[PDB]
RNA sequence: AGGAGUGGAGCCUGCGGCUUAAUUUGACCAACACGGGAAACCUCACCCGGCCCGGACACGGACAGGAUUGACAGAUUGAUAGCUCUUUCUCGAUUCUGUGGGUGGUGGUGCAUGGCCGUUCUUAGUUGGUGGAGCGAUUUGUCUGGUUAAUUCCGAUAACGAACGAGACUCUGGCAUGCUAACUAGUUACGCGACCCCCGAGCGGUCGGCGUCCCCCAACUUCUUAGAGGGACAAGUGGCGUUCAGCCACCCGAGAUUGAGCAAUAACAGGUCUGUGAUGCCCUUAGAUGUCGGGGCUGCACGCGCGCUACACUGACUGGCUCAGCGUGUGCCUACCCUACGCCGGCAGGCGCGGGUAACCCGUUGAACCCCAUUCGUGAUGGGGAUCGGGGAUUGCAAUUAUUCCCCAUGAACGAGGAAUUCCCAGUAAGUGCGGGUCAUAAGCUUGCGUUGAUUAAGUCCCUGCCCUUUGUACACACCGCCCG
RNA sequence: CGAGAUGGU
C-alpha cells in the first residue's frame, strides 16, 4: 500500500482549507508540523502532493531545500468531489483585497 | 565579526584568501518618570533598522 | 552487550551438543570487537576478514584480546621490481 | 561505474498463496451455530477475530509481534 | 518494511550539511551560519557581512 | 523564546531570513518583473513591502496570489495568524534598475530573437532612460559547436576604488 | 597527472590510458604479431606466431599517440587481397600480453 | 653586502613506484600541510555480502467467498532482515500485473557550456569620433628633450576634443590635559569607618607608611570607551634646475616613505560537471550505477616536496620573583557551551554547588622566553629522545592495524651538514608563547595577536626577468620556430 | 671575444 486511506483524507482535507502546502525535503522525519499531528508522516505528504501535481490539481515551487504547493480552479473541482463536500463552500480564500 | 575564506572554489592556483567582517554598535539611555509615558517617546524617528528595547526598572 | 549475547547462546549449543571427547564445529560470526570471555575457551569461531571467514581454535592464552586479533585484513608484502617514473633519471623520450 | 557480475540464488518475491474465504463458522441444526476456531483474550481484538491453530501453539495473526499460547 | 532502517548520526559529518545545498563538505559553524564555503560567498552581501582589509 | 539569544546570533540570523525570502520571491515573480523586498517591525506585526513594474499580476483576480504568498511565508518562517501582511509597490524608472533589465533580456532571448538584435534593443532603452553609461554581455555556445562572447558598450563606467 | 614528457605543450587533452581497459581478442581477419623492425614513414616489420612475416602499416588513429617499438605485441588487421601487406589495431602491454598467455591465447613464442 | 637557513640525522605529513579483493580520485613558475582533504562508524566515490521502491501518470487485465498488506514458532542467516522454506492467522480497493513513459545518479565528457577562481602582468598599459597620410593591410593623435613611483607633469606639435587604467577613494596606525559624558569604566578626595607596623618631626596621636579593606545622598574626566571636529601642504629657510615641472639638505612639529582593500583592454583549449534543485549530449534504471554489516583510503626493497626536534656551558635541571594583546562562550532541524569556589586522588580524573545569552560571569585573562639563586664539568655527558615492555583514566553505539591523556622502565642516529638552492631592508629578520578554523574525541597545518629585538644597504645591470625605442629575419604552430647532406 | 648541440602530445 502506498498510505492507509485514513492518513490520505486528511492530507486533501488540511489541502482543501488552508488552500496552500509546504513541506521539507527529506523523508525520515516521523511527523509533518502542524494540522498533520495525530500521526502521517512527510514521507506520505511527499508522495500525496506528487500524485496531484501529475494530475494537474496543484502547481509547484521549490527553494532552499522546500517545497510549495498552490490550489487550483480543476482540483478545487476534484476535492469537493472526493471529500463529499456540499457544491457552494470555498473555505479558503474569497475575499477581494484593497 | 570575522570570516576568512579561501576564493577557489576548487583548491586549484596559487593560495589568495578573503577577509569578510561585520561591525555592531550599542548604546544606553536611562530616564527618571513614570511608566506611562516612555511608550510615548519610544515611538517616534524609530524608523530606521535599529533595534530599541526598554526594561521597567535597572537604576 | 543488547543482542550480542546471541553469540554467546551459539557458542554454548556447539560446546553442549559435539560428540564426547572431539570438537565442536564452527560458528561464523562478524563480531570482530567482542573480547575473549572465559566461557569462550575450547571453541570453533569463523571471524569474517573482510570477504572471507578464518577458523580459530580459541586457546585459554587468548583470554582478554579481541576477536578481530587473530584474522587479519591483509597480505604482507614482497616487492616487484620499480616501474617508469619511479626516480628523476627514469624519463622516456619516443 | 561498471559492468555488473550476477549472482546466482535468484528470487524476485515469494508468492502468496491463495484460498477460500471463510471456514471458522459452522452451522450444525437449523438455528444452531458453533465457532471452531477461538478468539484472543485482549482489548481491541476481543470478538470477531481468531487465533490460528499450528502443531503445537495457538497464535492471533493481528496481535502478530506476541498473543502466542504454548498449545 | 524493515524495522532496522537507520544507524546513529548525533555527532560528526552523518549529523549536519549545507542549509542551501544539502552538501557535506567545507561548511561554517561559526556564529550559527551552517552554510557551505562555496554558498556563504555567494550570499555574504545580503547577509550583510563586507571587506575592507 | 523561553531566554532571548545573544546579539552575535539574533542579528546573523535576522540577514539569513532576507537571502531566503528574496530567493522564493525571485523565482516566484520572475515574468512578472520582480526586482527587490523590503521589510519593517511594528508591535505584533511584520510589513513586507515588494517592488515590481507589473503589479497587478503580483496580486492576480481579486487578490489572490497576495494570500497565497501570505498564507506560504507564514507557513515557512513560523509566524504566528495575522501577524504578516505584503504590499506589492511599482518600479519608478525602470529602465535604471539592472535585474529587470536582465530578465526582460532572458525572455526575449528566450522568445527566439536574434542575439545582436535583443542586445541593442536593451542597450538604447537603459540610454534613453538616462543613465550615464551602460555594458551589457552574453556568453556560450553562440552560433557553433565552440564557445565565444559580446561586450555592448556605451557612455562611462568606473571599475575602481570606493 | 604525471607527465613522462617534458615541454610547453599542455594544449592537449590527457592520454588516459587507465582503469577499464577491458582485455580485447581476436574475431575473424586479425592474428596477434611481434615486431621484427621499425622501418621509416610510418611502417613496420612484424612476424605473427603462426610463421607468416608481413610489412605492416600504423592506421591514422594511432599517429603520435600509441608509440610502437620493437619486440612489441600487437593486434593485426589481414586485407582479403595483397596478403602480404596489413595494418595495426591495438598494441598491448606487458601486464595485457602476460595475460594472453595465461589464457592460453599465444603460443610459447611471444617475449613479455 | 649580509642575516636565519634548506640540502646531511630521527620523526610527522603530501606525491610517484611497488604490493593488493580494494589499497577510490583530481592537480605535474602557474601540481605535491592543495580539494578548506586532522577518513575508527558516518563522510564514501573503492572492495566482499544482504534487505528495500522512495517505478508519478495513462491504457488493458485481474478483483468484495475479495486486488493486496503484515507476522508468532522451527529451519535458515553476520543478523530479532517474515529475505527465503514449512504453517495459518491478518488487512481491505491504498495495491498487484503487461505495455508505454518517468525518476534518481560524488556515473562519462572541464576538448560541448554558465558561474567562480588562478595566470600572462605589479608592471604602465589600452580605445572611438571628426581631420591629415597611403591602391592597401595599416598609421598619426599615443612625441625629440627634461621630470616622476606612474602614458605623472612641463613642453614641443597635422592634429583637435574626449573615454578606461594610474592617482583621488574606503578601512587602518601614530597626535588633542580642547569638546560631548558614563553605578556593564576609572581617578582624586574626604564625612569618614576598619586591620597591620612604629620605621617617622614625634606616642600606642591629630599628623606618617601600606590596600583590588568598605560605604558616599563628594567632586571630576588625566588614565578606559567612542561620537563630532582639528592637523601636513613639499607649507617655511638655503642650494641645484632650458630657473618651468621638479630634486637635495635643514628648522619647527605627534608626524616630512605606516600597512592593507578595490583595479583596464585582449587572452589560456589553465582549474572546477566531486559546491549546487546551474546545465546540453551520452550511459544506467528492480539480479540497479538510488540502505544496512565488515574491510580499504594507514599496506613498504626504493626516489622527491612543505615541516617539527636537536647536535649542548651565550646550556640543561630544581626552586624563587614579576609583565600581554587579538578572540570565543548554553546550537533556533541538528541537542554539545565558557567556568569560579569547596571536598577526594601522585597524576590524568571524579563529586557537590554557584555565575554568564556577556565593558556585568570564567577575568585585575598571575602566558612563555627573559630575570635572581642552586647542582653538573667538555664525557654521545645530568646534551638528544627515536624505538619498545607493563599498568591507570576520559570521549564514543564501537578504540585490535596501538583516538587522545597520565605513570615507572628502555635510551637510536646526531659533534653544525657534498654538488646545489629559498626568504628577507625596521618594531622588519629571528627567538617566544596565546586565540580562531576543523572538533563527540584531537595539532608537528593554516589564519590572526602580543612580547624580546639585531648585523648589513641607501646601490647596480653582472646573473635571471620586465617596460620603451631603433635594427635584422627564410619565424606567424610565432626560437621549445624553420631547415641541409 | 673560454665552452653553449637538440625538440611526441
Amino acid at each position: 500500500m502506498l498510505m492507509p486511506k485514513k492518513n490520505r483524507i486528511a492530507i486533501y482535507e488540511l489541502l482543501f482549507k488552508e488552500g496552500v502546502m509546504v513541506a521539507k525535503k527529506d523523508v525520515h522525519m516521523p511527523k509533518h508540523p502542524e494540522l498533520a499531528d495525530k500521526n502521517v508522516p512527510n514521507l506520505h505528504v511527499m508522495k500525496a502532493m506528487q500524485s496531484l501535481k501529475s494530475r494537474g490539481y496543484v502547481k509547484e515551487q521549490f527553494a532552499w531545500r522546500h517545497f510549495y504547493w498552490y490550489l487550483t480552479n480543476e482540483g478545487i473541482q476534484y476535492l469537493r468531489d472526493y471529500l463529499h463536500l456540499p457544491p457552494e463552500i470555498v473555505p479558503a480564500t474569497l475575499r477581494r483585497s484593497r | 565579526l570575522r570570516i576568512t575564506t579561501r576564493k577557489t572554489p576548487c583548491g586549484e592556483g596559487s593560495k589568495t584568501w578573503d577577509r569578510f567582517q561585520m561591525r555592531i554598535h550599542k548604546r544606553l539611555i536611562d530616564l527618571h518618570s513614570p511608566s506611562e509615558i516612555v511608550k510615548q517617546i519610544t515611538s517616534i524617528s524609530i524608523e530606521p533598522g535599529v533595534e530599541v528595547e526598554v526594561t521597567i526598572a535597572d537604576a | 552487550r543488547r543482542k550480542q549475547h546471541s553469540l554467546l547462546k551459539r557458542l554454548r549449543k556447539a560446546k553442549k551438543e559435539a560428540p564426547p571427547m572431539e570438537k565442536p564445529e564452527v560458528v561464523k560470526t562478524h563480531l570482530r570487537d567482542m573480547i575473549i570471555l572465559p566461557e569462550m575457551v575450547g571453541s570453533m569461531v569463523g571471524v569474517y576478514n573482510g570477504k572471507t571467514f578464518n577458523q580459530v581454535e580459541i586457546k585459554p592464552e587468548m583470554i582478554g584480546h579481541y576477536l578481530g586479533e587473530f584474522s587479519i585484513t591483509y597480505k604482507p608484502v614482497k616487492h616487484g621490481r620499480p616501474g617508469i617514473g619511479a626516480t628523476h633519471s627514469s624519463r622516456f623520450i619516443p | 561505474k561498471k559492468s555488473y557480475t550476477t549472482p546466482k540464488k535468484n528470487k524476485h518475491k515469494r508468492k502468496k498463496v491463495k484460498l477460500a474465504v471463510l471456514k471458522y463458522y459452522k452451522v450444525d441444526e437449523n438455528g444452531k451455530i458453533s465457532r471452531l476456531r477461538r478468539e484472543c483474550p485482549s482489548d481491541e481484538c476481543g470478538a470477531g477475530v481468531f487465533m490460528a491453530s499450528h502443531f503445537d501453539r495457538h497464535y492471533c495473526g493481528k496481535c502478530c509481534l506476541t498473543y502466542c499460547f504454548n498449545k | 518494511q524493515q524495522l532496522y532502517w537507520s544507524h546513529p548520526r548525533k555527532f560528526g559529518q552523518g549529523s549536519r550539511s549545507c542549509r542551501v545545498c544539502s552538501n557535506r563538505h567545507g561548511l561554517i559553524r561559526k556564529y550559527g551560519l551552517n552554510m557551505c564555503r562555496q554558498c556563504f560567498r555567494q550570499y555574504a552581501k545580503d547577509i550583510g557581512f563586507i571587506k575592507l582589509d | 523564546m523561553a531566554v532571548q539569544i545573544s546579539k552575535k546570533r539574533k542579528f546573523v540570523a535576522d540577514g539569513i531570513f532576507k537571502a531566503e525570502l528574496n530567493e522564493f520571491l525571485t523565482r516566484e515573480l520572475a515574468e512578472d518583473g520582480y526586482s527587490g523586498v523590503e521589510v519593517r517591525v511594528t508591535p505584533t506585526r511584520t510589513e513586507i513591502i515588494i517592488l515590481a513594474t507589473r503589479t497587478q499580476n503580483v496580486l492576480g483576480e481579486k487578490g489572490r496570489r497576495i494570500r497565497e504568498l501570505t498564507a506560504v511565508v507564514q507557513k515557512r518562517f513560523g509566524f504566528p495568524e495575522g501577524s504578516v501582511e505584503l504590499y506589492a509597490e511599482k518600479v519608478a524608472t525602470r529602465g535604471l534598475c539592472a535585474i529587470a533589465q536582465a530578465e526582460s533580456l532572458r525572455y526575449k532571448l528566450l522568445g527566439g530573437l536574434a542575439v545582436r538584435r535583443a542586445c541593442y534593443g536593451v542597450l538604447r532603452f537603459i540610454m534613453e532612460s538616462g543613465a550615464k553609461g551602460c555594458e551589457v554581455v552574453v556568453s556560450g555556445k553562440l552560433r557553433g559547436q565552440r564557445a565565444k562572447s559580446m561586450k555592448f558598450v556605451d557612455g562611462l563606467m568606473i571599475h575602481s576604488g570606493d | 597527472n604525471k607527465g613522462k614528457g617534458g615541454k610547453n605543450r599542455r594544449r592537449g587533452k590527457n592520454e588516459n590510458e587507465s582503469e577499464k581497459r577491458e582485455l580485447v581478442f581476436k574475431e575473424d581477419g586479425q592474428e596477434y604479431a611481434q615486431v621484427i623492425k621499425m622501418l621509416g614513414n610510418g611502417r613496420l616489420e612484424a612476424m605473427c606466431f603462426d610463421g607468416v612475416k608481413r610489412l605492416c602499416h600504423i592506421r591514422g588513429k594511432l599517429r603520435k599517440k600509441v608509440w610502437i617499438n620493437t619486440s612489441d605485441i600487437i593486434l593485426v588487421g589481414l586485407r582479403d587481397y595483397q596478403d602480404n601487406k596489413a595494418d595495426v589495431i591495438l598494441k598491448y602491454n606487458a601486464d595485457e600480453a602476460r595475460s594472453l598467455k595465461a589464457y592460453g591465447e599465444l603460443p610459447e613464442h611471444a617475449k613479455i
